[PDB]
RNA sequence: AAUUGGAUUCAACGCCGGGAACCUCACCGGGGGCGACGGCAGGAUGAAGGCCAGGCUGAAGGUCUUGCCGGACGCGCCGAGAGGAGGUGCAUGGCCGCCGUCAGCUCGUACCGUGAGGCGUCCACUUAAGUGUGGUAACGAGCGAGACCCGCGCCCCCAGUUGCCAGUC
RNA sequence: CCGAAACCCCCGGGCUACACGCGCGCUACAAUGGGCGGGACAAUGGGACCCGACCUCGAAAGGGGAAGGGAAUCCCCUAAACCCGCCCUCAGUUCGGAUCGCGGGCUGCAACUCGCCCGCGUGAAGCUGGAAUCCCUAGUACCCGCGUGUCAUCAUCGCGCGGCGAAUA
């Protein structure tokens, strides 16, 4: 295993999301953002940021 | 496939299911398995000295072998009957599979051998052999011949009369093989 | 009415002879015509194998036979006239094939 | 570490190696294939109870 | 670099190999990687499994930098497992070669010998044979070998969709 | 006895390296011959991602199409040795086929290491073998092809079939 991956920001009486959602599949599924070169998570497939 | 092949495939299938069956009814004393084969579920006949050990301690064992037999088979529903052999004295394999339990045991080699002897005799045998080859706990390969009546003869219509039953003895120092030759009126 | 061919074989000789010789003396009284049992051959299979697990010095070699016999029977009854025919306990080890033309 | 898992994973489309008996779990050695894939040693061992003669 | 190993006079050398380009495969070179079940300390404060992209790899998120998902439990050792075609066939079971498809080995009762044993199973004749014959202080029996089983010549019965200008409007 | 290892996974290489020695075999040193053509003959067997009719293209290896067949009923399939006529006219050759260049098919991811075939070119040793030594006694040996196993592919092997058909005992 692998502590800590406390990376969901919180606001004060809400939370946001840090990562981006694909546009591949649909929502779910958060991205690797590289800053060029989006991962997937459910599975693993090579996606390029649009 | 076609006629030829077929034959083998059903004989092949009488091995993989007697193999595994001897090796696990040791307990019951196996001597045989009648298998009925058919399109509606495989039917074998378990031949035991006795049937309380096959059934198991409460339906366990029975339901295992029902279960198991599915796996290796396409047969998903095949039926278990439990018959008794009428002489499992008579029948050698049942012999050599009990003499096997009694060398695993420990009880001395010549006593080990008379009773086998005895039991067989008494029952209706015109003849019987039992040898056993092994290291006969030093370390030479010797074998020693318990000797009673006829036996068998000459060419093959010898090996069908007699009966033959041959089992591996396990021991811990070594290992003891278990060959015993009855030889029935005939 | 519809001619089956009752095509028959057996690997051993005693069992196959046995079956060919009862379904030509049942089948002969009823509402069926039958043409005799007809033999056609042994396809004997030769498995020619060795002995020796060293395969050493002279090694003897086992001749392995395997022969199968096929007895092919022509019949003139019903599909039912042909169960009734088909009720015999045969031999462990007897294939018995049907083929179903008018 | 980490890694995938591992079964072996490379060609063994055909030959020996593709081979293995329903008795002794073997590549090189014998596989009679008649629909009676064992070893030659097997087959000897085996052949009473499936029915073929010895005789010649 | 490794030319995997074993086999060694008959009885090791077309042998284990009835199938070595990878596979096989046990050898070598290089890259990468699982260790049960218990004890011990750890746990969800998010994977033990997956993964772009470079940087590395003969290839494999494999490895690092790097960023992250699906839903939820496993290192390190310590006993001790699974695995090993890793050693010992002078520790073995099985099977097999050769001596040997040879012609021997035993038991009863009797008999002889203080006894180990003998006799019989020896001798004569005869056969591939303790095979058979005669003799003989022996008479018989079992195994072996023999017949027994399978295959080959000739004929016949049962059965013919293989068989043919056989005989034929 | 081994325990990131004498495990496990992988690619590549090795077993097919050679100055040499031997064993078991194939092919062979030609006129009882070679080409070419024609004609008369078998048997065991094996055949579903398997035998493949037949038709077509390709010089061929093979490719395209496609019947039948899970089998006395279809396919591999043609036997080979034979004989008759024709050309050729005993040389290291029209023997013999090693070695090398090239073109080309076929299987598999893939045949350089290390497959076989087809065509053209290439065209090596060998011209009857010392000492020594093996096998066998009749449908056998001697001789000729034929199938199968294992099996994509390495068969000058193993098992098995029929054809010609003796010497000496």
């Amino acid at each position: 295993m692998g502590q800590k991956w406390k990376l969901y920001e919180i606001k004060d009486g809400k939370v946001i999301r840090k990562n981006k959602f694909c546009p591949r599949c649909g929502p779910g599924v958060f991205m690797a953002d590289h800053g060029d070169r989006w991962a997937c998570g459910k599975c693993g497939y090579t996606e390029w940021k649009k | 496939m076609a006629i030829e092949r077929y034959f083998i495939r059903e004989a092949v299938r009488e091995m993989l299911i007697d193999e595994f069956l001897e090796k696990e009814l040791r307990r019951a004393g196996y001597g045989g398995l009648d298998i009925k084969k058919t399109p509606l579920g495989t039917k074998v006949i378990i031949f035991a000295a006795n049937p309380g050990y096959v059934i198991g301690r409460g339906g366990r064992r029975i339901r295992e072998l029902t279960r198991i037999l599915e796996k290796q088979f396409g047969l998903e529903n095949p039926q278990i009957e439990v018959e008794e052999i009428k002489n499992p004295y008579l029948n050698a394999k049942v012999q050599a599979v009990r003499l096997a339990q009694a060398l695993e045991r420990g009880i001395h080699f010549r006593r080990a051998a008379y009773a086998a002897l005895r039991a067989i005799m008494n029952n209706g045998a015109r003849g019987v052999e039992i040898r056993l080859s092994g290291k006969l706990t030093g370390e030479r390969a010797k074998s020693i011949r318990f000797y009673q009546g006829y036996l068998a003869k000459v060419g093959n219509p010898a090996e069908t009369l007699v009966s033959k039953g041959y089992a591996q003895a396990l021991l811990k120092l070594g290992v003891i093989g278990v060959k015993v030759a009855i030889m029935p009126p005939g | 009415m519809q001619k089956a061919r009752i095509k028959i074989a057996s690997t051993n000789v005693r069992s196959l002879d046995e079956v060919a010789n009862q379904i030509k003396q049942i089948a002969e009284r009823t509402g069926v015509r039958m043409s005799g049992p007809i033999p056609l051959p042994t396809k004997r299979i030769r498995i020619t194998t060795r002995k020796s697990p060293d395969g050493e010095g002279s090694a003897t070699f086992d001749r392995w036979e395997l022969r199968v016999h096929k007895r092919l029977i022509d019949i003139e009854a019903d599909e039912r006239a042909m169960r009734q025919i088909m009720r015999i306990r045969v031999p462990e080890d007897v294939t018995i094939e049907i083929e179903l033309i008018s | 570490m980490a890694k995938a898992d591992y079964n072996k994973r490379k060609p063994r489309k055909f030959g020996k190696g593709a081979r293995r008996c329903i008795r002794c779990g073997q590549y090189g050695p014998i596989i009679r294939i008649q629909g009676l894939m064992l070893c030659r040693h097997c087959f000897r061992e085996v052949a009473p109870k499936l029915g073929f003669r010895k005789y010649e």
